[PDB]
């Protein structure tokens, strides 16, 4: 019953905020050129201790045959997919709090679960894109970001479960 | 000569299937669900 | 790290199809999270099918999952065998001819001795070529004592070679750290 | 036609299915198809190494 | 006809001019030359030709 609301809220705030943390820093732990941190926007070394914007996808020493670094590197740049995923997460929780009142049993619950689960999916997609773009370890907040997508998916399972259960109350009360 | 005269380990060379087919997952899922909500929508429209 | 992504696709497909069976109720067999989860797992493995999803949406998505596990497992097995077939890394260089045909790993002897004068006076194109290399090599491949060549090669990380008499090479080869 | 197309699709895959031909005539087709795709994806595995 | 009409001029004064010119050309320029020098330089760092 209310446990669905519990897992719903804690999954929304938890996975959402954790995703934001993944956006913040700790994207790749490695030796720089020298060691530095990574957050997909800037790197900060251990001279030692300065920072600089490390999101320099274009580098003027390559071939650039046909939309390899253009399509690939440009797509990976600016973190297109994960931003979309997080925005759709805020849309998810928004449709949750909106779904609290204003019953409309089927529409808002189902739509919210769909956009939320698909949002986590797109988050994992952006993760894959960044991993491909990495072509010696990762950051803590990155791992918490992937796991944030995982827990988001679980919360989606509980969400659609609560939805179809509401449908069971619908056809049940129909009998 | 200064330019000279094996156990390869695939990491992401094959990952290209993911952001296309995996995208097709939510693709066919969404399109399907649209077909279902349209079918049930017309069912409610039959009243 | 690939494995994590693989499991991510696993649970992703599992949740999606679980929604497919759950949605639009009268119920199907994939209606359970152990049915979508377990059956997605057996869909990963080559284990025999148990519950065929009649849903055309679930049908095509499962098909996509056979595109996934078919290729990723195919590559796991094939490339895996391609790895075990290289069981031992043989010596890239074994003869003095190999030495003459490369420059990556340097090589030399003492700064004197019957060996140095030997290669100085040798007439073999291999030996003469190697002599020409070492006498002009930079830095100096010559050393004053045997231990100099020993520690030199040990710190060389395999990038410098030392030539000497067979017996001494045996004695050193039979002594710790046994790294020669 | 969904059973034929989708069972034929999973038939293309190494994975088996629940339904099985029993007409002892189309069953021949399923068998020779296993024999065909067998060497198809098998040889695909062979080249995959190379 | 192309090269004598190529703008800017594809002509240089020394071999190293063509060498570093192609090296910075990112492959967008070709240097036509004698086989021997091409081989010797090809046997030399940064081994990019």
């Amino acid at each position: 019953r209310g446990v669905q609301m519990l897992l719903t809220t804690v999954g929304a705030f938890a996975a959402f905020s954790l995703m934001t943390i993944a956006v913040g820093t700790d994207y790749w732990l490695y030796s720089r050129g020298v060691m530095t941190h990574s957050g997909l926007w800037r790197t900060c070394c251990l001279f030692k201790g300065l920072c600089k914007q490390i999101d320099h996808f274009p580098e003027d020493a390559d071939y650039e045959a046909d939309t390899a670094e253009y399509f690939l590197r440009a797509v990976r740049a600016s973190s297109i997919f994960p931003i979309l995923s997080v925005i759709l997460l805020f849309m998810g929780g928004l449709c949750i709090a909106a779904s609290e009142f204003y019953k409309t049993r089927h529409n808002i619950i189902l739509s919210a679960g769909i956009f939320f689960v698909s949002a986590g999916l797109s988050n994992i997609i952006g993760i894959i894109v960044y991993i491909s773009a990495n072509a010696y370890s990762y950051g803590w907040s990155f791992y918490f970001g992937a796991l944030s997508f995982i827990i988001a998916e679980m919360v989606g399972v509980l969400a659609v479960h609560m939805f179809i259960d509401r449908h069971k109350q619908l056809r049940a009360t129909a009998r | 000569g200064e330019c000279g005269s094996t156990s390869a380990l695939s990491l992401s060379n094959v990952a290209g299937v993911f952001y296309i087919l995996v995208g097709g997952l939510g693709l066919a899922m969404l399109v399907a669900l649209i077909e279902f909500c349209y079918k049930s929508r017309a069912e409610a429209k039959r009243m | 790290e690939i494995w994590m992504c693989i499991v991510f696709a696993y649970i992703g497909v599992s949740v999606v199809l679980f929604l497919v069976s759950r949605f639009s109720p009268e119920s199907t067999n994939e209606f359970g999270i152990f049915n979508s989860l377990w059956f997605s797992l057996g869909a990963f493995m080559r284990q025999g099918c148990d519950i065929s999803p009649r849903s055309l949406s679930g049908r095509i998505v499962g098909g996509v999952w056979w595109f996934f596990t078919l290729i990723i497992i195919s590559s796991y097995t094939a490339n895996l065998a391609a790895f075990l077939t290289v069981e031992r890394m043989v010596s890239p260089i074994e003869s003095a001819e190999d030495l003459s045909k490369q420059t990556e790993i340097a090589y030399g002897t003492l700064d004197s001795g019957s060996t140095k004068e030997f290669f100085r006076r040798s007439k073999i194109a291999v030996f003469d070529k190697m002599w020409t290399y070492m006498r002009s090599a930079e830095p100096s491949v010559f050393v004053r004592t045997t231990a100099e060549g020993v520690a030199r090669v040990r710190k060389s990380k395999g990038k410098y070679a030392y030539l000497l008499e067979s017996t001494m090479n045996e004695y050193i080869e039979q002594r710790k750290p046994c790294d020669t």
